[PDB]
């Protein structure tokens, strides 16, 4: 079966808070960078 | 005009749709289908409640049509009451499946 | 015809810890092979369409 | 036009304009007040050590937060129905002008009598003269009678678009294939600004509406001028 | 209404089955006459090139654009006019 | 509502790391697009 | 085993789990478009340079919010994860069609960004009306590709709706009736319900809209016979019911929160907060034409659509009063998520007044496509259903996954965002009644003050969309594990531990029927 | 004669914001009117008032497009 | 070990593989409209048969094989596919709405009448009429057909059932002809949009119906179905009455009253 409690229950590993972080701010970080770059792609078409 | 062919659920049944079927036919419900009935709740009297582990969880309807419904583990021992009306309710472990 | 539910039952309720989408057999696990190939490559070939459609060709 | 640091409604260049004022203060008020209180309230149960933990009888105090807001809503209807039927009431125009919605600018159309006719377009940054307000002016205004009822008849021949002028309480869209009627009347003579008020594309935010409101005479030797 | 028949003491598969062949294949084999009788092509009418019909705002996706996917030569005129 | 203590407790100096971290992912890709924004206007 | 837990679940935890993540992504998505919305108007003049390019911006930031952030969160995130708890339920009636509910979305949110990758992108309003979002005034895929996105979207919704309308009714103890279902249950029941009925409408619509550019029919088209405002009588007819689907699971977790730290066994009359819901769902249906006042419709038609609408404020007051006088007598716990409840009840009753100002024909006539909608929508749209799912958030963290957050550092986060909000939404009002429209990239002179405040305020709320990610982050990195919970008598959710087991109520519970 | 016209006046069979039948209406009228006229032989100037008042109200790209296409045979409505 | 009576389903890989379908079906109807080609399209089309296939498979398997469809299970689906019919009650609403829209209210264009000027519409009389009593028809013998399971005769159940399905293809055919021999077409303004896209929908839903009914004769042939436990039979034939319901609005709608 699958592993239950605390930081096991995510599709995401919590076992290093740095690695965990590292994680987090590519995850958010995408997607809040993507509008940006979404409009820098419209610009640059003409 | 009639004739035969179709096999019915006595015949063919299985699983666990064959079970509540065989167990509903001798008056048994093992898997909570029903609404169990309430005893007086006295200390004396107390509700049943039947479980397969050591603890179940017990949702009591303090007063009829209330619209909150007390909740809490049932343990096995000696008899709990329910933490808003008092009623009480006993464990009796085990079974199921022989 | 003749009734052979009764087979089907037996191998389908069969004690191997097969989920039910291959517990049929072999035939099961090309189907979904096939199926999976079918969607991940597709979905792969219309993230390229997007990317050529994505910029002008004036 | 809107001044800097306008808080409310442009004031009224026609009655009814005038009239929406009375009606948004009224509103206004029962919005401070049962906002306000709504506040109040929430301070006033978070202030206090007491405590009544136990059951709450409702069916009686539902009565009073239930026929209350009804009467409020009653007390809004009613001069808010007032004022729709009014502006309904039907009036004989001394004058038809239609306005067509393009692709960024309006055309207008003076039939009655002559068939005048020009485009409308936002006079651009670069071009304006000194004092002159920037995305607000346009080459040629829509003049018109001041004091005068008329008809305003709003189409276009594209996308959607919508023909507004705040001060006088107006808003009509321009759909293709409809000729929407709506009434204008100035108390007063001047200039008075709107702005394109349907999203139409690239463009929506520089498609304004100027009115020239003249006297009579002054209104009919510029229609001659103008064929 | 009640129709103009009876039964309804028990509905069941004999009954259906009674209305399947006594009622509703005889209406089908009727119309069905009906049908395969008042059919017959209709003289198709002169075409006018009205501006509300032939619709072409995008090409369509298929065959060279300006043909209907049921297009039937017979009936149906292009923008231009019925086909040779 | 209680709980334990952490089991792998995130100091002061580790929580300004971890809130420059996540203030700079955010910032950083958005501020480069936006300072290049004349660059692609016309270009 | 983590492509069959993850890609091939069908549990209601893990899929639950799936919307939180996705709907927090989404609204990272959405938070950089409301940005870049709020820069390009932060100074007169152009910034972007490029208004369809703004357009598209506008029109994406509602659709990501809406369908990809408000939706997925309160209804995929807190209904699965809740629902099957309060009932005592071993998981949804359908938990393999669940999953397919949950992974429609990604799909259907790659085919909304592709629509603003290719050509000119969609820039057309979230509202989509032809014949600006026809194939002459847009040609090209983009506006096919947001109609394809709202299809997928749709359909997971459609079917998530038969699941939890079926789980709720079909999975309850055999004696717990319907009049003894947490109030957060009726509310996803509800919602459900308006899901079913809406969603099919709006797909025949946006259908006819992809035929009109696709296939040369003309539902749409003057010149066929067609009519742009049927469109907007459909999409509208979605579209209203669709805003108190954003809403109605908010007052269900409001309803829960504000009974929880009231330190309140239940929320304050139940029975008229069931007819409040029910009756604001009803009501609902019949009002859809307060978005066309302007659009030339008869005067009688108005007076109707004005008078419907106000009605709705009444079983709306209800569910106000109720939050009011379950506060009353409470032991107050000053608790994060109360924060948030509390905010919710001023912020959202703000909103539903100015609503009431919009509702009167005669005035929408000059509010209507004006900034004063914006600063409406914002209020109790916005503002409401954001604030009702951090409340939530912050409440049932703990239940989601075993640790616990700083209550200090959640309580700055909601003061931060409290001052963001107000600062960028308030000043909407008064735009809108001076007369600035909706949907501008720029405005005349006069209205820079409002603007400047208003794009600063939306860099406050940035900064506390920011100091969540690390909040979030914080509680992880730290590890503190739950080991008690307060007044789990009345809360069921919480009983099964935190996390609870990956199937729970294996053995359901045990109710008399007395 | 018995004119004297300034604008379009109120017509009770149109009395909402959608005119869009009523200009229909009266350039159906005028050039009914104008070709019995000139048919039975008389004078259109007795189809004068319906002239004045759709001109008043039909915008010209649809006067336009109508007289186009009675000229061109594809005029879907009953003249 | 589980003591209530409810359906854990095996972790399966259907959900994804049909989402993915949907993408492929969407994208590929985009590349077919903008960017002329079908392959996309093709193998949308493909995995999502196979996805259905496979789907509604294990669900036959987990049922007739396994025995996981307790009472309280065919409850829920018994709300399910109630719940399934109203929303596409409510799709086909919209297409009624905007039928009665355009021809109650006729603009110039059309000259200001319904049906339009140069719309010669087909006679209600002749093959919609026929259509008509087919459908209604398979209505009787899908009634006679649920009986005789119920009663246990496999052989007229069966036979049935086939007449239904005949029924359903003899309108399938019958459509296919009407829309090759109609003067008019969906580019023919509203009223061609209108009728089109509608009865076209229609059409979609008899097709997906009469499927639906031979998958059920199949099962039938395997002896699947007891006479007491049979749930696929009865979506089956509600879903061919909402079918039946809807042609019924139709024909009066559109046919008749639109003629
Ligand atoms: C797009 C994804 C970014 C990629 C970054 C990942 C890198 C992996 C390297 C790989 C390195 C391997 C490391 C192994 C293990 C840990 C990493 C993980 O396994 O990797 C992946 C895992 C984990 O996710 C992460 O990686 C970190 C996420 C941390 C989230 C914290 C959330 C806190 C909020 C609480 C939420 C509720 C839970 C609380 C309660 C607790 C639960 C009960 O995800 C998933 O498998 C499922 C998530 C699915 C969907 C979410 C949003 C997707 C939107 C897509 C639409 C696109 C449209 C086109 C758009 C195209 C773009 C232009
Ligand atoms: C940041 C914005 C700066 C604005 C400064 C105004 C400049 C004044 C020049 C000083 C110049 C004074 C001379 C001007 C007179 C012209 C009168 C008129 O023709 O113009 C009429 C206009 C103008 O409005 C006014 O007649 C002034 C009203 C001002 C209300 C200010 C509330 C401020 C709260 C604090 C921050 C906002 C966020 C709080 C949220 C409030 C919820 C709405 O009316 C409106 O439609 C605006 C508001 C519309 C809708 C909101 C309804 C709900 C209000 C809730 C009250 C909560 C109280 C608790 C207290 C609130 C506790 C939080
Ligand atoms: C959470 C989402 C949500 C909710 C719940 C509401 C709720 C309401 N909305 Fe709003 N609305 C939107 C989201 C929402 N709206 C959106 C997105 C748009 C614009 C869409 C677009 O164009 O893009 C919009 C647009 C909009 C319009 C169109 C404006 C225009 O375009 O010109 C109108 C018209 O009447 C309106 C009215 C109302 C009303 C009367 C309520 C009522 O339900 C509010 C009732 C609540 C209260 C009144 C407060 C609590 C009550 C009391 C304290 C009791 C006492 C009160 C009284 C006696 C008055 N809304
Ligand atoms: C749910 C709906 C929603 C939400 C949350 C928002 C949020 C914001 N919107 Fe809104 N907006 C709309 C829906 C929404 N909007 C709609 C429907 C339109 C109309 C579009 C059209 O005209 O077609 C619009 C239009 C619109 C305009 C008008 C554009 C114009 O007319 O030209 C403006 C202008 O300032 C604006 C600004 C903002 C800002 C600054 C924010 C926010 O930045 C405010 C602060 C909120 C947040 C930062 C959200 C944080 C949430 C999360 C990150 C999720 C966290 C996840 C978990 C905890 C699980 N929006
Ligand atoms: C281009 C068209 C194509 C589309 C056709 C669509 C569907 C049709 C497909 C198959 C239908 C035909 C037969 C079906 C297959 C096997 C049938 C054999 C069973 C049989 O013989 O059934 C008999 C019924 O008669 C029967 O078929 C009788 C069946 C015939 C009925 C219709 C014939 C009409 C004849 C003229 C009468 C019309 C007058 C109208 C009067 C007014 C009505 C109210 C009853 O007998 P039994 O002894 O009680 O039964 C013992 C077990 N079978
Ligand atoms: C035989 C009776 C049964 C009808 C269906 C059978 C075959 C057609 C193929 C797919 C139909 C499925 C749904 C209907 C969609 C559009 C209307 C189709 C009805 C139809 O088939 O209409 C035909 C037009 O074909 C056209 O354009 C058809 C063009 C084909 C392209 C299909 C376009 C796909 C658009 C689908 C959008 C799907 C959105 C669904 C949303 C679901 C909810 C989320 C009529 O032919 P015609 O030559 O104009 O006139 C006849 C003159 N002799
Ligand atoms: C826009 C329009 C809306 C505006 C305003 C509406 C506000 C209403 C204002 C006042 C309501 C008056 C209700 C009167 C109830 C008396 C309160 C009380 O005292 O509460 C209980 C009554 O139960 C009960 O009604 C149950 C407890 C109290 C009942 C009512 C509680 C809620 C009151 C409102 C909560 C604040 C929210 C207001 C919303 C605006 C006490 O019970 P007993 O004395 O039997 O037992 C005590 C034992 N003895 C016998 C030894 C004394
Ligand atoms: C091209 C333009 C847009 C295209 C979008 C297409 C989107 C997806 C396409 C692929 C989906 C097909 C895959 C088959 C789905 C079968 C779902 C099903 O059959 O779901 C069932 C539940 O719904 C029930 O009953 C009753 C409900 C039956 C639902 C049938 C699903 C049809 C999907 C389309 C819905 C359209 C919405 C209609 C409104 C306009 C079974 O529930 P499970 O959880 O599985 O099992 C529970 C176990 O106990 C069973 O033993
Ligand atoms: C049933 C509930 C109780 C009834 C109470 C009343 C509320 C709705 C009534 C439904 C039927 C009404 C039909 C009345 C026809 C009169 C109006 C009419 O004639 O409207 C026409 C369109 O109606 C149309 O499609 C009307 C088409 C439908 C519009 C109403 C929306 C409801 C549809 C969804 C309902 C879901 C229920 C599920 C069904 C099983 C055309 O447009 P007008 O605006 O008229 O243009 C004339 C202008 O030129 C003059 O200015
Ligand atoms: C060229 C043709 C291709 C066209 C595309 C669509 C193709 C086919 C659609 C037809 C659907 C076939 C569905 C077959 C379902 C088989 C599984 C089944 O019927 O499963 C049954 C349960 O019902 C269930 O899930 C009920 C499940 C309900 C599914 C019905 C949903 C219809 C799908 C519509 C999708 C399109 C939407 C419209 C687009 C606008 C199993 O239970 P029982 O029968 O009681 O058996 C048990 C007994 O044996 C015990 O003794
Ligand atoms: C709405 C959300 C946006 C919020 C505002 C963003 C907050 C500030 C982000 C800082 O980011 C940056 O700062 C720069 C300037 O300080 C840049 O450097 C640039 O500028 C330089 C010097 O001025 C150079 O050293 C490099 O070449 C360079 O590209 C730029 O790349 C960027 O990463
Ligand atoms: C009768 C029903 C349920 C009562 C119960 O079974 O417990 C209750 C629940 C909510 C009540 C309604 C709400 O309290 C709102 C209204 C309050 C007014 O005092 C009377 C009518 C009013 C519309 C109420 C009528 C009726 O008493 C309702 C509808
Ligand atoms: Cu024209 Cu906006
Ligand atoms: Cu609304
Ligand atoms: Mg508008
Ligand atoms: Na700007
Ligand atoms: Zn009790």
């Amino acid at each position: 079966h699958y592993e239950e409690g605390p930081g096991k229950n995510i599709p995401f590993s919590v076992e290093n808070k740095w690695r965990l972080l590292a994680m987090m701010t590519l995850f958010f970080g995408s997607g809040f960078a993507a509008p940006f770059f979404i409009v820098r792609h419209q610009l640059l078409k003409k | 005009a009639s004739g035969g062919g179709v096999p019915t659920d006595e015949e063919q049944a299985t699983g666990l749709e064959r079970e509540v079927m065989l167990a509903a036919r001798k008056g048994q419900d093992p898997y909570n289908i029903l609404a169990p009935k309430a005893t007086s709740g006295t200390k004396e009297d107390p509700n049943l409640v039947p479980s397969i582990t050591n603890k179940r969880i017990v949702g009591c309807i303090c007063e009829e049509d209330n619209s909150t419904v007390i909740w809490f583990w049932l343990h096995k021992g000696e008899a709990q009451r329910c933490p808003s009306c008092g009623t009480h309710y006993k464990l009796v472990p085990h079974q199921l499946a022989h | 015809f003749e009734n052979r539910v009764a087979e089907k039952q037996k191998l389908f309720q069969e004690d191997n810890g097969l989920p039910v989408h291959l517990k049929g057999g072999a035939t099961d696990n090309i189907l979904y092979r096939v199926t999976m190939t079918l969607c991940l490559g597709g979905t792969l070939y219309s993230l390229y369409c997007l990317g050529w459609a994505s910029f002008p060709h004036k | 036009m809107a001044y800097p640091m306008q808080l409310g409604f442009q004031d009224a260049t026609s009655p009814i304009m005038e009239e929406l004022l009375h009606f948004h203060d009224h509103t206004l008020m029962i919005v401070f007040l049962i906002s306000s209180l709504v506040l109040y309230i929430i301070s006033l149960m978070l202030t206090t050590k007491l405590t009544h933990t136990s059951t709450m009888d409702a069916q009686e105090v539902e009565t009073i937060w239930t026929i209350l807001p009804a009467i409020i809503l009653i007390l809004i209807a009613l001069p808010s129905l007032r004022i729709l039927y009014m502006m309904d009431e039907i009036n004989n125009p001394s004058l038809t002008v239609k306005t067509m919605g393009h692709q960024w600018y309006w055309s207008y159309e003076y039939t009655d009598y002559e068939d005048l006719s020009f485009d409308s377009y936002m006079i651009p940054t670069s071009e304006l003269k000194p004092g002159e307000l920037r995305l607000l002016e346009v080459d040629n205004r829509v003049v018109l009678p001041m004091e005068m009822t008329i008809r305003m008849l709003v189409s276009s021949e594209d996308v959607l678009h919508s023909w507004a002028v705040p001060s006088l309480g107006l808003k009509t869209d321009a759909i293709p294939g409809r000729l929407n009627q709506t009434t204008l009347m100035s108390s007063r003579p001047g200039l008075y600004y709107g702005q394109c008020s349907e999203i139409c594309g690239s463009n929506h935010s520089f498609m304004p509406i100027v009115l020239e409101l003249v006297p009579l005479k002054y209104f009919e030797k510029w229609s001659a001028s103008m064929l | 209404a009640s129709a103009a028949k009876g039964d309804h003491g028990g509905t069941g598969a004999r009954t259906w089955r009674f209305l399947t062949f006594g009622l509703a294949l005889p209406s089908v084999a009727l119309c069905t006459l009906n049908s395969w009788l008042h059919s017959g092509h209709r003289e198709r009418p002169a075409f006018i090139p009205y501006h509300h019909l032939r619709i072409r705002t995008k090409p369509f996706s298929w065959g060279d654009g300006n043909h209907t996917f049921f297009h039937n030569p017979r009936v149906n005129p292009l923008p231009t006019g019925y086909e040779k | 509502i209680t709980a334990k203590p952490a089991k792998t407790p995130t100091s002061p100096k580790e929580q300004a790391i971890g809130l420059s971290v996540t203030f700079l992912s955010f910032l950083l890709p958005a501020g480069w697009v936006l300072y290049h924004l004349d660059n692609y206007k016309k270009s | 085993m983590f492509i069959n837990r993850w890609l091939f679940s069908t549990n209601h935890k893990d899929i639950g789990t799936l919307y939180l993540l996705f709907g927090a992504w989404a609204g990272m998505v959405g938070t950089a478009l409301s940005l870049l919305i709020r820069a390009e108007l932060g100074q007169p003049g152009t910034l972007l340079g490029d208004d369809q390019i703004y357009n598209v911006v506008v029109t994406a930031h509602a659709f990501v919010m809406i369908f990809f952030m408000v939706m997925p969160i309160m209804i995929g995130g807190f209904g699965n994860w809740l629902v099957p708890l309060m009932i005592g339920a071993p998981d949804m009636a359908f938990p393999r069609m669940n999953n397919m509910s949950f992974w429609l979305l990604p799909p259907s949110f790659l085919l909304l960004l592709a629509s603003s990758m290719v050509e000119a992108g969609a820039g057309t309003g979230w509202t989509v009306y032809p014949p600006l979002a026809g194939n002459l005034a847009h040609a090209g895929a983009s506006v096919d590709l947001t109609i394809f996105s709202l299809h997928l979207a749709g359909v997971s919704s459609i079917l998530g709706a038969i699941n939890f309308i079926t789980t709720i009714i079909n999975m309850k103890p055999p004696a717990m009736s319907q009049y003894q279902t947490p109030l957060f249950v009726w509310s996803v029941m509800i919602t459900a319900v308006l899901l079913l009925l809406s969603l099919p409408v709006l797909a025949a619509g946006i259908t006819m809209l992809l035929t009109d550019r696709n296939l040369n029919t003309t539902f749409f088209d003057p010149a066929g016979g067609g009519d742009p405002i049927l469109y907007q009588h459909l999409f509208w007819f979605f579209g209203h019911p669709e805003v108190y689907i954003l809403i109605l699971p908010g007052f269900g977790m409001i309803s829960h929160i504000v009974t929880y730290y009231s330190g309140k066994k239940e929320p304050f009359g139940y029975m008229g907060m069931v007819w409040a819901m029910m009756s604001i769902g009803f009501l609902g249906f019949i009002v859809w034409a307060h978005h066309m006042f302007t659009v030339g419709m008869d005067v009688d038609t108005r007076a109707y659509f004005t008078s419907a609408t106000m009605i709705i404020a009444i079983p709306t007051g209800v569910k106000v009063f109720s939050w009011l006088a379950t506060l009353h007598g409470g032991n107050i716990k000053w608790s994060p998520a109360m924060m948030w409840a509390l905010g919710f009840i001023f912020l959202f009753t703000v909103g539903g007044l100015t609503g009431i100002v919009l509702a009167n024909s005669s005035l929408d006539i000059v509010l209507h496509d004006t900034y004063y909608v914006v600063a409406h929508f914002h209020y109790v749209l916005s503002m409401g259903a954001v604030f009702a799912i951090m409340g939530g958030f912050v409440h049932w963290f703990p239940l989601f996954s075993g640790y616990t957050l700083n209550d200090t550092w959640a309580k700055i986060h909601f003061a931060i965002m409290f001052v963001g909000v107000n600062m960028t939404f308030f000043p909407q009002h008064f735009l809108g009644l001076s007369g600035m429209p909706r949907r501008y990239s720029d405005y005349p002179d006069a209205y820079t003050m409002w603007n400047t405040i208003s794009s600063m305020g939306s860099f406050i709320s940035l900064t506390a969309v920011m100091l969540m990610v690390f909040i979030i982050w914080e509680a992880f990195a730290s590890k503190r594990e739950v080991l008690t919970v307060d007044l789990t008598t009345t809360n069921l959710e919480w009983l099964n531990g935190c996390p609870p087991p990956y199937h729970t109520f294996e053995e359901p519970t045990y109710v008399n029927l007395k | 004669k018995i004119k004297n016209y300034q604008t379009a006046p109120f017509d009770s069979r149109f009395p909402n914001q959608n005119q869009t039948r009523n200009c229909w209406q009266n350039y159906l009228d005028f050039h009914r009117c104008e070709k019995a006229m000139t048919a039975k032989g008389g004078d259109v100037s007795v189809c004068e008032w319906y002239r004045r008042v759709y001109k008043s109200l039909c915008p010209i790209s649809w006067v336009s497009t109508w007289d186009d296409r009675r000229a061109e045979g594809t005029f879907p409505g009953k003249i | 070990h589980q003591t209530h009576a409810y359906h854990m389903v095996n972790p399966s890989p259907w959900p994804l593989t049909g989402a993915l379908s949907a993408l492929l079906m969407t994208s590929g109807l985009t590349m077919w409209f903008h960017f002329n080609s079908m392959t996309l399209l093709m193998i949308g089309l493909t995995t999502n048969m196979l996805t259905m296939y496979q789907w509604w498979r294990d669900v036959i398997r987990e049922s007739t094989f396994q025995g996981h469809h307790t009472p309280a299970v065919q409850k829920g689906l018994r709300y399910g596919m109630i719940l399934f019919i109203i929303s596409e009650v409510l799709f086909f609403t919209g297409f009624f709405w905007a039928f009665y829209h355009s021809s109650l209210a006729p603009t110039p264009e059309l000259g200001g009448c319904w049906p339009p000027t140069g719309i010669h519409p087909l006679n209600p009389l002749e093959v919609p009429l026929l259509n008509t009593s087919v459908l209604l028809a398979s209505g009787v013998s899908i009634t006679w057909a649920h009986h005789s399971l119920m009663e246990g005769d496999r052989k007229h159940m069966l036979q049935a059932l086939f007449i239904t399905i005949t029924l359903g293809v003899y309108f399938t055919l019958l459509q296919a002809s009407e829309y090759y021999e109609a003067p008019f077409t969906i580019s023919d303004g509203v009223y061609g949009s209108t009728f089109f896209v509608a009865t076209g929908f229609h059409g979609l839903h008899v097709i997906i119906g009469s499927t639906f009914l031979i998958v059920c004769f199949f099962r039938q042939l395997k002896f699947h179905f007891t006479s007491n436990h049979h749930f696929g039979f009865e979506a089956a034939a509600w879903y061919w009455h909402f079918v039946d319901v809807v042609w019924l609005f139709l024909y009066v709608s559109i046919y008749w009253w639109g003629s």
